């Protein structure tokens, strides 16, 4: 019985139409794909960020790895 | 008009004018037990 015992509501009218006298995706446009692009860009600048510092870390050891392999003339310039 | 009707003709015409059609609501006062157009639409249909 967990409908019923919520809370205390008091002068709230809401109004809402079957489902069958409205649009099921309205206003793609001119209202959808605007707030789509409300919050990316919100968003964008706090998650983005520590992401793209993590691909530089990765690309940094990544190739800073491969350099370790490569050899360094400065070892046998002399070894004749 | 009234010895005319017989159950058959009944259940044709409240079936013509109530079965599968989306109502009108009206809910006044502590209502938050009666909820959703949507489960009181599909009370809508199936005996």
């Amino acid at each position: 019985i967990h409908f019923g015992n919520l809370a205390r509501v008091r002068h709230i009218i809401t109004y809402s139409l079957s489902p069958f006298e409205q649009r099921a995706i309205p206003n793609i446009f001119s209202d959808a794909l605007p707030n789509v692009w409300r919050r990316f860009s919100s968003q964008v600048f706090k998650v983005a960020p520590p992401f793209l510092g993590a691909y530089l870390l990765y690309s940094w050891g990544t190739q800073e790895f491969e350099r370790l392999k490569r050899k360094n003339p400065a070892d046998y310039e002399n070894d004749q | 008009r009234i010895s005319a009707v017989d159950a058959r003709m009944v259940r044709d015409v409240c079936s013509k004018y109530i079965y599968d059609k989306c109502p009108a609501l009206a809910a006044v006062g502590p209502i938050e037990q009666l909820l959703d157009y949507n489960r009181i639409r599909s009370g809508m249909y199936w005996i």
